[PDB]
């Protein structure tokens, strides 16, 4: 369980799952697929205005 | 909600309220001295012990 934080050291997801390594090759490196979840959510001004 | 922080930036102070540390390391040390001297000696003498006769009159 790992929290990922903006530049504001705030907590926008929460990350957990399996890595998936290519298996040359890098070794020290991998992505895990649907692996975080959003938990803080941005405002916009998005259908404000003409 | 603070505003943005730097990642590898030290922690330096940036607006009022911040914290540092003073270390306090003073050490002065001032001189000087003068001096001077001055001397004088003199010591004069002169004596006719036995005066012949053809200059007894001097």
């Amino acid at each position: 369980m790992t929290p990922l934080k903006g530049v504001d050291s705030q907590v926008y997801a929460l990350a957990q799952g399996n890595i998936l390594v290519g298996g040359v090759n890098q070794l020290n490196g991998g992505r895990i697929t649907n692996g975080a979840i959003i938990e803080r959510e941005l405002p916009t001004q998005f259908g404000a205005g003409n | 909600n603070y505003g943005y922080q730097p990642l590898f930036e030290d922690r330096r102070p940036r607006n009022i309220g911040d914290t540092l540390t003073i270390v306090l390391q003073e050490n002065v040390s001032a001189s000087k001295s003068s001096s001077a001297n001055a001397s004088r000696d003199g010591k004069t003498s002169f004596g006719f012990d036995t005066v012949p006769r053809y200059l007894q009159g001097l």
